[PDB]
């Protein structure tokens, strides 16, 4: 969140992994940028 | 000395130039205190 712009970068990859974050290297491409101007300080994730 | 505060405009097609109705738009704007979210058209020309 820089100068009012909320920027998202992301990646997907296929895995075959039991219960950990996998060792490897990835480059996240930017997917959207939002000129929202709001201050942020806190967050949560929403689950099914 | 009680008075109702409003009055209606006698707009008739026979009114003189002056007493005829005029439509007005004021394009009011406040400048350069937030990230730009309107601009004039950034004109373009042929690729050579
Ligand atoms: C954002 O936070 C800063 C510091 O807390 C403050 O100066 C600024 O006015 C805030 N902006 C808004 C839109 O709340």
């Amino acid at each position: 969140n820089i100068d009012g712009y909320f920027k998202i970068y992301s990646k997907h990859t296929p895995i075959n992994l039991v219960r950990d974050l996998p060792q490897g290297f990835s480059a996240l491409e930017p997917l959207v940028d939002l000129p929202i101007g709001i201050n942020i300080t806190r967050f949560q994730t929403l689950l099914a | 000395n009680c008075y109702f505060p409003l009055q209606s405009y006698g707009f008739q097609p026979t009114n003189g130039v002056g007493y005829q109705p005029y439509r007005v738009v004021v394009l009011s704007f406040e400048l350069l205190h937030a990230p730009a979210t309107v601009c004039g058209p950034k004109k373009s020309t042929n690729l050579v």
